[PDB]
């Protein structure tokens, strides 16, 4: 699988900006995506192709991909956003996921 | 860049004949049909003749039918009008043109020449 | 949906040689010289050479039928618009290829000022994905719809478009070419592709390209195509042992060809 | 929507089925992938199938994975063989976005609910 | 097909609204051209297909109508709009031009 590295957690207060990052070797050469997951639930795609939101995803979400590091940003983080965030990327059609970052609000 | 240049005008006697020509350049001449239009001094526009792109079918106005002949040569990009049995009433400035026409020519562009004067006296 | 986007250059011409021949009907023949009269591209005629990207894609006359050819590998050319006034006043024929299929519709389309399909590219230059369809602003009063499989060294693609007694007939051929910027000198007949019972008049047509949005505006790769016109001429077609046309004589080309057609040589 | 057996023995073959709606499995541009997630662990890619019947598998599991699709019922079926106790995980199906120029995978947007499998 | 125009001539000042009527002896649907001719020059096409504006033609020009009755309008006459206007049919050969309407200052 494709190697992806994430911090174990991010700690913010509600209303603050969250910063969740993911790094790799070829991450900046491809397209990154991010998922939001809660225990007992499927992951939800929030960001695809580096900085595009799927329809239905809150404007709180934004991101970028540079220097082989992808970032997910949540503006005005809500307690409803308290979830484990994962990064995803492909390498020559081979999948890979990051460890997952626990966001505490 | 698109040009149409008429030549062959001048003064002729009644019952005589005159051959006009129009040199085309700047566009795909051999893809379009062509029209002749004339305008006498002090008068409005009058349509004379039409020829299809392949030089096949030809059409004439009733006032010139039987006297005028329309032709073209696509290897030289030249349009011709051969007029016989010219009358005093035929005095006019003759134009070659590519008229915009969504039914017969399929032309999306409208081009006009300069106009050459033909006088019968 | 529509986007407002143009410099026009004088035309270039090429030699059609002996190309533009197609199977006149669906009857099998073999080991025979068959004489037929139909609309064919005249031998050694002058064919107009267009460059979509030097940017404009002009509306052309249809006349009595069109020979169309292209040599591009980027899949920039997607389809064609055929009609008369090319607006909501009359029915128009829209033939467009996309990522997986081809869609043919006849409707009272209200076309954009400069219609196209929008695409975008991957981080690399070997992959793309569709963006938006920006050909027309509206369509109503639809009378015909057809869906099938896509129609579209270098790859040479040739098409013939005819409209007889209400039937819009398409012929095509796809062959490899090893030339940089010209038409090949040789012989290959085009085969029937589709026959559409539409029943409308066509006097003008336009080519639809797939464009991407760059920092300099909407653009595309070096797409180019050739346009010729058919004429009512007599051809002698040579069918080989396997029933394939391998040669042809244009009986109106010259006295030599007239002799060959007369003597069936 | 994932369904199928929830409890299997070691060295057994498991078949799971994903029911899709809102689109047909025969529509161009459509793909379906399978992902598993062991308790407390990150997502692991298993395999994906495209509308054109092309398929990709994760090299470490490929030898024990088969993916097929039912073109009449609009369903996708995953089979995994010789499962070990360590293969206990929640299985998910999701729609796969794909590039058209070169057939490269993109992202998983529409997800099911997840079915828990104990070996 | 016979063509006629009315009035034969009119005059108006700058800013005035000018309308020209064109009629046909036969129903020609929407296949009519409008031309503008200035003395010493070839006619220029302004409108085709009854109401379709040509590229480069000022928005102050417009037209409409069908069948046997067509109208050409200048919403705000300019000092440069002093010309003879003609209507022309191309529904059936032979083609004809109308008498021509003279617009003065
Ligand atoms: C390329 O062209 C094909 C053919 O037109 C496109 O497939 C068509 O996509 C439309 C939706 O835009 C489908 O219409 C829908 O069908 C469902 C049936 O469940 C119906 O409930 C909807 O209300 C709507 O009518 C159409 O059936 C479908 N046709 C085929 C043969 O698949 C395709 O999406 C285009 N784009 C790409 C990337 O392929
Ligand atoms: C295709 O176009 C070329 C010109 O680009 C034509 O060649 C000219 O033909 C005229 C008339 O015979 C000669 O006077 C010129 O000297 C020729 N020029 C050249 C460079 O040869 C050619 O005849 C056209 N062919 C067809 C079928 O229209
Ligand atoms: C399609 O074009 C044909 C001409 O090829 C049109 O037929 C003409 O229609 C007019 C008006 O009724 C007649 O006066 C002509 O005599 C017809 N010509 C021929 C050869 O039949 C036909 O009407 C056009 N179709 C549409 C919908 O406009
Ligand atoms: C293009 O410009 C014309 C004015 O010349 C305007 O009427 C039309 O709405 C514009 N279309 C778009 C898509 O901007
Ligand atoms: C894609 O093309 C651009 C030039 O437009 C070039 O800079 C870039 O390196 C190319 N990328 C690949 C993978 O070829
Ligand atoms: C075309 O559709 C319009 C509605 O948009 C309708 O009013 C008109 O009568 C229809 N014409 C024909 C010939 O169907
Ligand atoms: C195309 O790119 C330009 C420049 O970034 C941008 O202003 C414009 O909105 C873009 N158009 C579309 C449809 O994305
Ligand atoms: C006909 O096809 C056969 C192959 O079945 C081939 O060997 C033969 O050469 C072909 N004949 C011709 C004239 O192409």
């Amino acid at each position: 699988s494709y190697e992806l590295t994430q911090p174990p957690s991010v700690s913010v207060s509600p209303g603050q900006t969250a910063s969740i990052t993911c790094s790799g070797d070829k991450l900046g050469e491809t397209y990154a995506s991010w998922y939001q997951q809660k225990p007992g639930q499927s992951p939800i795609l929030v960001i695809y192709q580096d900085n595009k939101r799927p329809s239905g995803i809150p404007e709180r979400f934004s991101g970028s991909n540079s220097e082989n590091t992808a970032t997910l940003t949540i503006s005005g983080t809500q307690t409803m956003d308290e979830a484990d965030y994962y990064c995803q990327a492909w390498d020559k059609t081979i999948a890979g996921f990051g460890g997952g970052t626990k966001l505490t609000v | 860049e698109v040009q149409l240049v008429e030549s062959g005008g001048g003064v002729v006697q009644p019952g005589g004949s005159l051959r006009l020509s129009c040199a085309a350049s700047g566009f795909t001449f051999n893809s379009y049909g062509m029209h002749w239009v004339r305008q006498a001094p002090g008068k409005g526009l009058e349509w004379v003749a039409f020829i299809r792109y392949d030089g096949g079918n030809k059409y004439y106005a009733d006032s010139v039918k039987g006297r005028f002949t329309i032709s073209r040569d696509n290897s030289k990009n030249t349009l011709y009008l051969q007029m016989k049995s010219l009358r005093a009433e035929d005095t006019a400035v003759y134009y070659c043109a590519n008229l915009k026409d969504s039914r017969y020519s399929g032309s999306y562009y409208d081009y006009w020449g300069q106009g050459t004067l033909v006088t019968v006296s | 949906q529509c986007v407002n986007l143009r410099t026009q250059l004088p035309p270039a011409y090429t030699n059609s040689f002996t190309r533009g021949v197609y199977y006149p009907d669906k009857v099998f023949r073999s080991s025979v010289l068959h004489s037929t009269q139909d609309l064919f591209l005249p031998f050694f005629s002058n064919v107009t050479w267009f460059h979509a990207i030097h940017f404009d894609n002009p509306v052309l006359p249809f006349n009595d039928g069109v020979y169309f050819a292209s040599t591009e590998k980027s899949n920039i050319i997607r389809g064609w618009i055929f009609g008369t006034t090319l607006d909501s006043k009359t029915q128009s024929l829209l033939i467009v290829n996309n990522a997986t299929n081809v869609v043919i519709k006849v409707c009272e389309f209200q076309f954009c000022n400069d219609p196209f399909l929008g695409v975008y590219y991957h981080k690399n230059n070997k992959s793309w994905m569709e963006s938006e369809f920006r050909v027309y602003s509206s369509a109503n009063n639809c009378t015909f719809e057809y869906v099938s499989q896509p129609f579209l060294f270098k790859n040479l693609r040739e098409f013939v478009f005819k409209n007889i007694d209400g039937y819009f007939k398409i012929y095509s051929k796809h062959t490899p070419i090893n030339l940089v910027r010209d038409l090949p000198q040789g012989f290959s007949a085009l085969e029937p592709l589709v026959d559409l019972p539409i029943g409308i008049n066509i006097t003008r047509f336009q080519t639809l390209l797939a464009l991407h949005n760059s920092s300099s505006g909407w653009t595309a790769g070096a797409a180019a195509y050739y346009v010729g016109y058919l004429q009512p001429r007599t051809f002698l077609l040579k069918y080989n042992e396997n029933g394939t046309i391998t040669d042809a004589v244009d009986c109106a080309l010259d006295p030599l060809s007239e002799t060959k057609c007369t003597l069936k040589s | 929507k994932e369904s199928g057996p929830t409890l299997v023995k070691p060295t057994q073959t498991l078949t799971l089925t994903c029911k899709l709606s809102g689109f047909s499995v025969n529509t161009g541009g459509v793909g379906v992938g399978w992902i598993r997630q062991p308790p407390g662990k990150a997502l692991e890619w298993l395999a994906l199938i495209y509308w054109n019947d092309d398929k990709l598998y994760s090299p470490s599991l490929k030898s024990r994975l088969t993916v097929t699709k039912d073109t009449s019922k609009n369903q996708v079926v995953l089979t995994m063989t010789n499962m070990d106790p360590v293969d206990t995980a929640t299985y998910y199906c999701a729609h796969v976005l794909v590039w058209f120029g070169e057939v490269l995978p993109d992202a998983f947007d529409v997800w099911g609910q997840g079915t828990m499998v104990t070996v | 097909i016979w063509m006629t125009q009315s009035p034969s001539s009119l005059s108006a000042s700058v800013g005035d609204r000018v309308t020209i009527t064109c009629q046909a002896s036969q129903d020609i649907r929407f296949y009519l051209n409008w031309y503008q001719q200035k003395p010493g020059k070839a006619p220029k096409l302004l409108i085709s297909d009854a109401s379709n504006m040509e590229t480069g033609v000022p928005s102050r020009f417009s037209g409409s109508g069908s069948g046997t009755d067509f109208t050409f309008t200048i919403s705000s006459l300019q000092p440069e709009d002093i010309a003879t206007y003609y209507c022309q049919q191309y529904d059936n050969l032979p083609f004809t031009f109308g008498p021509g309407t003279k617009v003065d200052f």
